[PDB]
């Protein structure tokens, strides 16, 4: 019944105690109105669950985008901070446009940015992509490099095939039973 | 509160084997599953005492022993596939060890481990193991470099290779090194930028002159 | 030539911004007081020009526009 | 009984848990409501933990990034803290998206800052990269430095295999055991 | 009995504790809120806690850095203060990246300050860097300087191995008994 | 009991004490309430304990810094007035990294200081750097020059081994035994 | 209790063994555990005394006895994969011992390891210690080179190193020092910066280097 | 309460020796051990008189008696592993010392040790004193500098040297000063740039060093 964390927020407790439960320790979820929720284990698992704490870094920090360090609400907005804004929206499209794919769980993409050819006289350059993927198991995951190829390269104005850059992998195994409670 | 119900409820991913000196040993399977039964032993929710073993690190244990008191001996790997009955598998063209001196290691090797009744020694070829690595290697259209030497053999590949070379060729050790080892034949991937993937030339007065295999590499304006 | 008086029209309007802070500031303390009708140019350039080269003003921006061009000192 | 620190924080007070629990001492996790947590341990047990919290820097401070140094709330803002702020949230987004790889536990990736040279009239220089990252043990880590390489040679403008240095490694052997608790 | 020091604060006096303990003379931390802490010790060690104090140069001041002469929060900002406060916070991140490698407990690194280049038209000069380190005994220290050197040479624009000075130590060794109580 | 001293600080008062009980006179830390702390002596140890304060020159002014007759308060700085603050950091945070070597117990870096070269027609000046140190006894000091003329011979831009000089020495005796009082 | 009770639960990762002047020794196998076992008996709660005994600590104190009482001895390792009986491996072609004295210094280290009942002696070869070295070093793919002489051999390796081989070479170097130790052989990895990135160069008998087109640079050899 | 029980709990790293000069001498092996120690006679609270030893202090203090009544002797170093049979290591090709005077040297050698039962000298080699320096310098790859005179060898390790050349050349000096003594062979680290920094210069019996490219400058034949 010791806790080990408190005030956290609903996507956070359900990343905590999904990876306290794949390693043989169960938790409580416990909710305190406006406080947040609340996460404790029992006390022969409280020296594992510290150091999974520790190694996995958790709770999770929220996710980052480039659309947040120059917000729209300013009253001066450079050519810098709207070419910024537009390339932070369209890698969050094409990262949203990925997963509709079919056998494509998350995924996640990275456009190049170009920031200091606009204000000089120096041309710009050809744009690089690079992108991440998780894919169901029991599927062919070598022939689909070119599918996701295939619709990225027309996605901009001059990109090559060789400058596309895919790595991807199938998930892990499934957690389906449950951890099982500490007898003395 | 047997052992075999400490663990989950799916009764089929583990396997308790006894043992001779008294212990209980689960053999699970990978390194998620290990984690999964040391738990339950360190919580301290059984009586007596009991041990966690595991395919790939009883090979890194028991290969401590083999090279404090067996050196200079050429092997390849052990397989649990039945886990009281494993197979040894060593190398016939480059050992002289007489039948005596191989069941005194086969009995040796026994009392190395308590769950396993007796050590089955068979003599692989030396041909077939790095054969199955080129004739696998020519499989995926890979682009390599073989370098024989005395006692090992090793495979280049180099290159600014693509995303599906990369994909087959780390698809592929992964499948050779569960069945072989890496003892004799080791794998050397690494990328560089250059869109001749390994090969190098000089040119003069008669065309191209294929050169030996060396580190500085040429790098490609293209 | 477009260049150069496109890059000295932004630098002038920096140097313009605090002295409409100054007679912007001068300006409202006459009102404060019972001084509305009295104009306040002829107590600005006083306190305007008594404090630029106080503050060495004409050393600082002679200075400040050659390191832009050459390695000067 | 002894107190150790006091007016931590909830991420604070389990670092200093998870390393003490590693050298076989026991701690307590006070909660005071307002002040915050604080670590208590037994008398025996207070003169090696003492020199734990002097050796391993405890309790730990936060981690900086750049961003923090250029506030966005400023009234004016140069082209020198528009890429500084831009380049700190690249490799914040960058990090973020190698943990989702198969077998990463934690990883940290660094940008060359070179903020004048786009300025200047000599030519913007090459942009160097480089990543660390934990493995989860049991992984042939020699293999996957083409993998990592290959995901963030393809995120710039000009990168090259060289300029990409990756040093990787595995992690520790895990603590699952109770410590146990001094008896006198 | 005799008090020696007091009003002093949480970091400070855990560093007096641990280095009176392993001088074979025990401290009392006793808290008083608001003023703070205090530390007594008995009235045999005394003259030889004094002596410990005056040669360690103890209570620990807190330790400075670059960008505390440049606060952000000033209406006008130079270029050499922006690039003052750039290079503290890079020398900040990659201290606190190098303590997530594989045996080290601390580390401090150093960058070479260059800000009288972009003031007139110089060219820069090179970038220098300079690190330290503490790490844990039983590791094979002379090998494990090619990782930093590898890891710190880009993660800049422009560095060679000539201008990278790495002088790392194993760890003192462990305080572990309690001192002991003078009989009188 | 006759006065010797008061209105002094905790850490003034604790250097009179380290002084007057290494030449075999007694002291006592009599606090003053809101004063602060006074020293007194016995009547028979009066005479040597004031020749003594008059040779120690008793007690310690406050050490100064360059950074504290520039400080960062007023509207206006001049560039000598910055870049007397940025090297005054730098020879602070250089002596704090040189205190966490193997085997010192103190330190104190000098850094030759520009003036002139800000506005005169010249190129500045090389760089020259001058440390002290005292270490534990014990240590083979001759072969501990290299290992702090290599840290701060790349902690700049270009230093040369010929401008870096080191002065380092072991500690003094230790101070362990009472002083004893006067039979009377 | 019984020692072994009052460590952790799982009481297998330590080996309690009995010595001879009335004594306990725990055999902790790497420096984690032996911090662990450490705490146990420096908080006190045992009567009787007992010591930690680790594999690299203790081959580091048997031998400053035997610099000492038998200098000029030429030795890898002693090894206690099984810390009853340990096996100490000596060299063949460079001691001058017969067999008596061989045995007295057998009896000089029982003396010092009193946890030990007896001490097996082996000698080993100096070429299959410098050819699994080489062979090693060559299945890598890594650039070195051999420099031979009495007693003791050394291996340097230089260059403009990747990521790849800088840790080809750590897991090889860890994996040789475990078994043979740094007595005879020894590695040194040096990396430095290569010029001939950009230029242009004629290598062979007569080689230089065009650091410009204005500009030749003749290397000494 | 016994001297042994009034320091800490581990009575491993203390050994208390009984002296002849009715004392009582505790034996630390490093600098902080001793001052552990000595803080328990300076506080008091032991009644009778005791003192504590070392290695290299005692080590230090016997050879201020040994430069007073014999000078000019060749000795390298006191050995105290076991600290009641010590072993003094003199020179061999140095001494003019027959078979009585050393029996007369280690009865004066034993009262200036009161907890020592007896000394014995032995005859140590002087060519493999400078042999073990010479062979362990080259096996670090260090570029030395070796000086041959009369009475002491020296060998010289200057120039520009990088953090694994420092690292490597400071753990065997180290190692080889504490089995060896720094009475005979004596190394100089020398951490400096290189001489004549960016200067041509014409080096061999008629030097010059060109200060510029019209300025000769003529000192001593570089």
């Amino acid at each position: 019944d010791k806790d080990l964390l408190k005030g956290l927020d609903q996507e956070q407790a359900n990343e905590v105690i999904a990876v306290l439960q794949m390693h043989n320790i169960e938790a409580n979820k416990i909710d305190s109105g406006k406080l947040g929720y609340s996460i404790t284990v029992a006390e022969p698992d409280f020296t594992a669950a510290v150091y999974w704490i520790k190694t996995y870094q958790l709770p999770p920090r929220p996710r980052v985008e480039i659309a947040q360090m120059f917000p729209a609400d300013s009253l001066v907005s450079s050519p810098r901070a709207e070419k910024a804004r537009l390339y932070s929206a369209i890698e969050q499209r094409l990262e949203q446009s990925l997963q509709t794919m079919e056998g494509v769980l998350s995924a996640r993409v990275h456009i190049s940015y170009d920031i200091d050819a606009g204000e000089n006289g120096r041309p710009p350059k050809p744009v690089h992509l690079s992108a991440l993927a998780v894919y169901e198991r029991g599927s062919p995951l070598a022939h689909q490099i070119s599918d996701i190829k295939r619709f990225l390269k027309n996605s901009f104005a001059d990109v090559d095939y060789d400058n596309i850059s895919v790595v991807l992998s199938e998930r892990s195994d499934a957690q389906l039973q449950a951890p099982g409670t500490p007898v003395k | 509160a047997e052992l075999d119900s400490l663990l989950g409820q799916e009764k089929e991913r583990f396997q308790v084997l006894p043992g001779r000196d008294k212990m209980l040993y689960v053999a699970a399977q990978n390194e998620r599953d290990t984690l999964w039964a040391r738990q339950v032993l360190a919580r301290g929710d059984y009586d007596k005492n009991a041990r966690v073993i595991n395919e790939n690190e009883e090979n890194k244990r028991i290969s401590i022993w083999l090279d404090t008191y067996y050196p200079q001996l050429a092997y390849y790997r052990i397989h649990f596939d039945e886990p009281r009955k494993p197979v040894f598998w060593l190398s016939r063209q480059r050992n002289t060890m007489s039948k005596k001196e191989l069941e005194v290691l086969s009995q040796k090797l026994r009392a190395l481990m308590p769950y396993a009744d007796s050590v089955n020694i068979t003599l692989m070829d030396d041909v077939t193991a790095a054969g199955q690595a080129e004739a696998g290697l020519k499989q995926q259209a890979l682009p390599y470099s073989r370098r024989n030497h005395k006692g090992g053999v090793t495979f280049v590949i180099q290159g600014a290779l693509d995303d599906v070379e990369i994909l087959r060729a780390r698809q592929f050790v992964d499948s050779y090194y569960r069945t072989w080892g890496g003892r004799y034949v080791q794998f050397a991937i690494e990328l560089k930028d250059d869109w001749l993937k390994g090969r190098s030339f000089q040119y003069g007065a008669e065309g191209y002159i294929k050169m030996s295999p060396g580190h500085w590499y040429f790098p490609s304006p293209l | 030539a477009l260049s150069e008086i496109k890059s000295a029209f932004k630098i002038g309007f920096y140097l313009y911004l605090p002295f409409v802070v100054v007679d912007l500031v001068v300006s409202s303390v006459l009102l404060a007081l019972g001084m509305m009708m009295m104009s306040p140019v002829t107590i600005s350039t006083p306190i305007k020009l008594v404090l630029f080269v106080a503050l060495d003003g004409w050393t600082l921006l002679s200075k400040g526009l050659i390191l832009q061009y050459m390695d000067i000192a």
